[PDB]
């Protein structure tokens, strides 16, 4: 486990350069982590085909769109694979920040998602078992 | 609140696929 900031960075570092875009700023978290967003794209790319349109993403629309859809993700629960999604969701969105000339937006979304995690899933993550439980429940 | 809960429905579908045990 450790820290969350980390996490986020390395996730969004690692999503942003497999679309050949460098961002400025155990491992086994952050792997693990790495090939379940992989599966979870892989799997359900067809489904989210449309979703950067769905966004509509603007400077004004961002904070507002990012608030809406991960407190309704979150809503009545919390289990790991919508802990999955979030990050893949905030991928998406720095992808298409980049994309529509935002790139300034990426760091911001990494606090977004920082904060979020810290705030309002950190004690879920702890009372079940940790990012360690991740690792054995996602992971080699 | 598309985006949302439909991510919702097929992280819990995820969450299957990967099931303890």
């Amino acid at each position: 486990g450790y820290d969350n900031r980390e996490i986020v960075m390395k996730y969004i570092h690692y999503k942003l350069s497999q679309r050949g875009y460098e961002w400025d700023a155990s491992e086994v978290v952050h792997l693990t982590l790495r090939q379940a967003g992989d599966d979870f794209s892989r799997r359900y790319r067809r489904d989210f085909a449309e979703m950067s349109s769905q966004l509509h993403l603007t400077p004004f629309t961002a904070r507002g769109r990012f608030a809406t859809v991960v407190e309704e993700l979150f809503r009545d629960g919390v289990n790991w694979g919508r802990i999955v999604a979030f990050f893949e969701f905030g991928g998406v969105m720095c992808v298409e920040s980049v994309n529509r000339e935002m790139s300034p937006l990426v760091d911001n979304i990494a606090l977004w998602m920082t904060e979020y995690l810290n705030r309002h899933l950190h004690t879920w993550i702890q009372d079940n078992g940790g990012w360690d439980a991740f690792v054995e429940l996602y992971g080699p | 609140i598309x985006i949302a809960q439909x991510l919702r429905x097929i992280g819990d579908x995820f969450n299957x696929y990967y099931a303890r045990r």
